[PDB]
């Protein structure tokens, strides 16, 4: 019996429930083992074979690419992210309780009870854009332990539905429309570091990491446009950096808001003339805002 | 508020419901605890 | 909101089932969080499976329910093996692609109410799902 | 706990050639099974 | 007493040594002649000295920790330790049924096992003497049936009374903690604590 | 996690079959874990084959059962050459190139009671899984 | 290590065939592992091969076997001269491209039992494999 | 072979051996022309060998050398060889790997490496002011030998132990075509799996310290 | 006693030494005189010192070699040590049968050989008296057909008594221990000792 | 070492191939070996046109024991033997190195005559074999 990725299939389980992110669209995994090594060249001897030994496992990166789904299940990752939840509403708060990441556990499960099963994960990176296309978020995770199983927690009723419709971005501040927009990119992050464990007491046993600590958390964006003023003398579109805008983000489905951003900007003379604007929040402004809403 | 639940065994009677697993089972094909050397000496 | 109300129970065939649930108040104002069992008393607890959210729909079983050791918040409910066999003999015959053992059978809700007026003389769901059977070979 | 075996031709009796392999049988000849039941038997009528 | 450690708190396991150092210490008084002999003469305890270094520390076992410095200090007690890499069962039976003769000394001890023992010491085994804290280490041994002989370095601190037994197992060193007198420990950002590290020196 | 519930076996042809299982209460207090036999006095294992998971299936044996220590908390369960050889008969004619001697054989079921009850439950399903023959030239 | 029961073998034509072997129980609690002489006492072994694997398929020939050197756990199996041409006369004609001087021949097991223990007896298929004829041009 | 051989195998007819520890020092010298037409050639004079490099993976297997050499110049002529020469070439044939004769199942590929480190000892010294320098010497570092193996993921059971991702140790491992064998008696193996389409195996293959000389033969067809 | 090698314990792979420093101490009165003269004079021994460095070792060589080292210490006796690079032949033959005539002082021995031996030294080779544990390094060598003239360094510690003994074969240094009083040894994480070196001295 | 040695036979040169055997016991490190008594040995071999068992026969060796106490064995062909080879191997001189040419197939055993009247035999070696020609008398 073989195994095929066309037929996988991934639960994510948590506070003793599981969750079926059915529409996954991609997925890419490793798994590795450290080993230490030397060759004790010796004049005595100058031996030719090695003498190394494996000790660990290796911390796999997992990544993933997922479609929108109306039932939103997704929102749960930003949950798990960090951020606080207030219905739909997603916040970040200014400063945080946390010191470890929230640990979750992942199975990958295959016909022929061929199933694979990571036990302490969390997650380092969400990041998607609004680029004309059917908008496809990525994941980045990191998990600290692997094994093979030969079974896996069934999960059925929370099970992510059906995408939902295509519809085109608006960027805005303060309710004006922002002319000839290309393309918005954001990205947020979770930056963790593994706390290093081993000890002489895990001699001849295989080690794993078991504990990390969050160092940082990072909101950011990009947004593409083509350059134009308004008459030649203006000066609300010129190349400086404004401070202090309001910006709104948004879909027919999603929204985000920073209520003070600071942004750069710089211009490309390609051929039509191209202006990026990199977008952070100030350290005075307020919770960034996140909504979701579903079709009808 | 918050509901935690578990099997009911057949062994455990009742007791409230916790957050881990409470018995192993341990299988095998042998064992590995007793030598023939000891069981004979015992026997003999 | 329905993501953490839910739980899908897997049945088996020719043996009974049952179920023991600890109910706790917590706040997490203080790290680690607050807790506490909560006192169950003038509490009781319904529920039963059926073939279909249809409102013709067949009842399938009704739950044994019965709170235990109030004070700690403990309650049981559990089926018999008649239940079990009933619903193992009419829930669907389409085998589950990564589990042929077990198929569907149905929805299910556990609602639970207060029985003295206390605040309120009132019900709330706690718990819902389906559930699916895992045939079985030995009697 | 796991138990080797090594098996190599034989040339004239005693003698033998370097030609080697080896078995590596997953558990010990000297673990017991429901021997054990017939052996405290048996001490129990010794005793 | 013991110093916590993942056998004591497998929960911490941060706790585990990162690496450790023992070291000797043979205070020796010592010259070269020009005709090229050398020459020493021996004052003084050998002592052990150990090292110990921990990494970044979370705030639960490091409380666990400082919960255990403090009383140390408040008492005036001593650190036992135990050290992983000596930890193997090799001999074993009723060491309470030796026999040591009284009135042995210098560095030889010799036993009779009356035959109980079961299994021998290596070179670079442990050895104690149930009355008394020190820690000796094996050089040598011999066998004559029952009687055993051990050649033991340092040199006896004490003369057999008749009434010591032998331990080869479980040897905890009694220490205590000479760097203790500027202690502390930074506090990050992150909220984890940095730089311990502790220098123990045996005492009897 | 879960139970990992599922386990298959193979059994070697013409030579008589025997596992063993303990069942401990085990306490994680210290790193040498507080492992503890349970008690199996008044307790019985059942189990049996069939050639597929059916109502009118073919029963190919049952296992042979008993308990070795009730303080030890070990049973056991075994099949006899006279059962393995009737199975070897009635599994399938496939072989695989590389492992030529492994036959699929059927599906298993262990299951365990008290023998005196306790009513609200009286019984759980162990373990299952199936069954591989392994074809030997010998007896 | 690999828990490899399964071992081909190689017998020539015209000239009798002998294989030694030597049990060795092997310890890694403690590094390196240490390496014991299997006492053999009272152990027996026996096998036999067969053109296939099927329960019809004819024997061509049965193993003389001996205990050699008890407390050394060696012992040994051989096969005649006579059996040597049964295997050559039974065997394929249909050459090997790795080694055109091989032809396949049959199944082997050599079965082991001991019986050391209360005057009971138990048996496992300690190696297992295929048998081939090498051909001679010297007769 | 010879490459084999100037690499510094032991060599016992067309079997060749790695000796578990060596006499050597400086690597085995050799010299090279590179010749054409209109006595147009070049000449290289100190040479060693760095590396021997192929695969079995489902192609003409195509052996791949690495070497170094110390100096160059062109030159008129070169010395004419004509008995030894190298022959027609083999026809192909499919890869086997197994241990203690079992086979594995579902091969993908084999890839092989063999090494000579060196360094050359840099001789330049103020006596060569205003001549051109050269190396001349060169003293061997290390030798290596390891190969890689890609597979399908398979298992015969689920519950099955023996083709677990867990890394065995003191394995006996062997490959071969018709034509080539490569033996290590005794081989440390790690595990890598790739959640590709299809889930894909990897097995870095190396050496233990107490391993005997691996073995390397030639056949050739009729 | 003699230190422990891959030639005693051939198992023990990792135990040979990874680097050495063969290093001649020779002390003198040195001068400068404002005509530019340098003096030298020679007083008191030479004297050989070995520096040696080991590769990492496992735990269980470690102990082997820790165990030796303190059986060392406790007797107080001497570490006798062979050079491998020199102890490669090229002298053989029944070296009892030489015969040195009594009487000879400063840096040239000769010797009648018989015809006994086989090949000759080579420069830089190393050379001992039977009686007398000091080495010395052959500068020269002259052969006049059985007849030997060696010139050594460093001159002659003894008069021959005129029954000495050549040895051209297994030569050992007798040393003593500059370490002993501070030695100590890091357990690595993973698992292994680092830096294991040892500064041998020549004693006389 | 496995069984498979090949030869290579000069023509119409006689040929001759030296062998001793020994005991080993690496329990003595290094390895011990010492050469074993061939006292009551003896040699049989013959080289055959193939495997077939119907094959020809082309030539047989000659062989003798030549010191039981070192262990010492030896193997010839006279250049007669060799010329009847080489009118009859194969003559599919290779277009770039024509010089080797394939003949046979061969095995040589030994028969362990001992006191006691036990024998037995084992293969001792078994290989294809070439022959060079020989252009010059």
């Amino acid at each position: 019996y073989y195994s095929l990725m066309r037929e996988s299939k991934v639960i994510v389980e948590y506070d003793g429930r599981a969750f079926h992110f059915d529409a996954l669209s991609n997925y890419d995994v490793q798994t590795s083992y450290e080993e230490f090594k030397t060759l004790r060249r010796t004049i005595h001897r100058r031996t030719n074979y090695a003498d190394s030994v494996i000790n660990a496992q290796t911390p796999s990166s997992i990544s993933l690419a997922i479609n929108f789904s109306n039932t939103l299940t997704e929102a749960n990752f930003f949950e798990w992210l960090g951020f606080d939840r207030k219905g739909n509403t997603f916040l970040l708060p200014l400063y945080s309780n946390n010191i470890e990441p929230i640990m979750f556990n992942i199975y990958i499960v295959n016909k022929d009870n061929n199933c694979v099963y990571f036990e302490n994960c969390y997650v380092s990176t969400v990041d998607f854009s609004l680029d004309k296309n059917i908008p496809i978020l990525n994941v980045g995770i990191e998990s600290g332990k692997f094994s093979e199983v030969s079974t896996y927690r069934e999960a059925a009723s929370i099970i992510q539905g059906e995408a939902m419709s295509y519809s085109p971005v608006i960027v805005s501040t303060n309710g004006n429309i922002l002319p000839g927009l290309i393309s918005a990119s954001l990205s947020f992050q979770q930056q963790c570091s593994w706390r290093e464990d081993k000890s002489v007491f895990d001699i001849n046993k295989i080690y794993n990491n078991k504990r990390a600590y969050v160092n940082e958390m990072n909101a950011s964006a990009t947004i593409s446009l083509y350059y134009l003023k308004r008459f030649a003398g203006d000066m609300v579109y010129n190349i400086e950096p404004e401070t202090d805008v309001p910006l709104n983000i948004r879909n027919n489905n999603i929204s985000i808001d920073f209520p003070l951003a600071r942004i750069s900007k710089r211009l490309n003379f390609s051929d039509v003339y191209k202006v990026e604007w990199d977008i952070i929040p100030t350290a005075s402004s307020d919770p960034v805002r996140i909504d979701f809403f579903g079709e009808i | 508020k918050i509901i935690v639940q578990q099997i009911l065994n057949i062994d455990d009677t009742t007791t409230t419901a916790s957050k881990y697993p409470k018995y192993t089972v341990v299988l095998g094909n042998s064992i590995s605890s007793i030598t023939a050397g000891e069981l004979t000496a015992a026997v003999e | 909101s329905t993501e953490n109300r839910v739980i899908d129970i897997v049945v088996d065939e020719k043996v009974p089932y049952g179920l023991i649930m600890q109910f706790m108040d917590v706040d997490d104002s203080v790290y680690p969080p607050s807790e506490i069992p909560v006192n169950l008393t003038g509490y009781s607890l319904r529920g039963t499976i059926k073939s279909s959210l249809d409102e013709n729909a067949e009842t399938l079983a009704s739950f044994t329910t019965s709170i235990i050791d109030a004070a700690q918040g403990a309650a049981a409910i559990s089926l018999s093996v008649a239940d079990v066999t009933n619903i193992g003999e009419k829930a669907s015959k389409e085998r589950d692609k990564y589990n042929p053992r077990q198929r569907f059978a149905g929805y299910y809700d556990i609602l639970m109410t207060r029985d003295v007026i206390g605040s309120e003389v009132s019900s709330f769901r706690i718990m819902e799902g389906k559930v699916y059977i895992s045939d079985g070979v030995t009697q | 706990i796991v138990q080797q075996i090594l098996n190599i031709d034989d040339t004239t009796t005693t003698a033998s050639k370097y030609p080697k392999y080896t078995v590596v049988l997953g558990n010990s000849i000297s673990s017991i099974t429901a021997g054990e039941l017939t052996a405290a038997v048996e001490a129990s009528a010794g005793s | 007493m013991r110093l916590p450690d993942p056998y004591t708190n497998p929960e911490l396991s941060g706790l585990g040594f990162e690496s450790v150092n023992l070291i000797d210490n043979d205070p020796v008084i010592r010259d070269e002649l020009p005709n090229g002999k050398v020459n020493e003469v021996k004052v003084s305890a050998q002592y052990w000295g150990i090292n110990i270094s921990y990494p970044e520390l979370f705030p639960d076992e490091y409380s666990v920790l400082d919960a255990f410095i403090l009383e140390y200090k408040r008492t005036g007690g001593y650190i036992d330790v135990i050290l992983p890499q000596y930890e193997a069962f090799r001999v074993r039976g009723n060491t309470n049924l030796v026999n040591i003769p009284a009135g042995q000394k210098g560095s030889n001890i010799t036993m009779d096992t009356q035959g109980v023992l079961t299994g021998i010491p290596k070179p670079g085994d442990l050895f104690k003497l149930s009355n008394h804290p020190k820690v000796y280490k094996i050089t040598s041994f011999n066998r004559s049936g029952n009687s055993w002989s051990i050649n033991v370095y340092p040199d006896l601190f004490i003369t057999t009374t008749g009434a010591e037994k032998p331990v080869f197992n479980g040897i905890l060193f009694r220490t205590k903690l000479m760097n203790g007198d500027a202690f502390g420990s930074t506090l990050n950002n992150n909220g984890t604590y940095s730089g311990i590290s502790l220098n123990l020196r045996e005492s009897l």
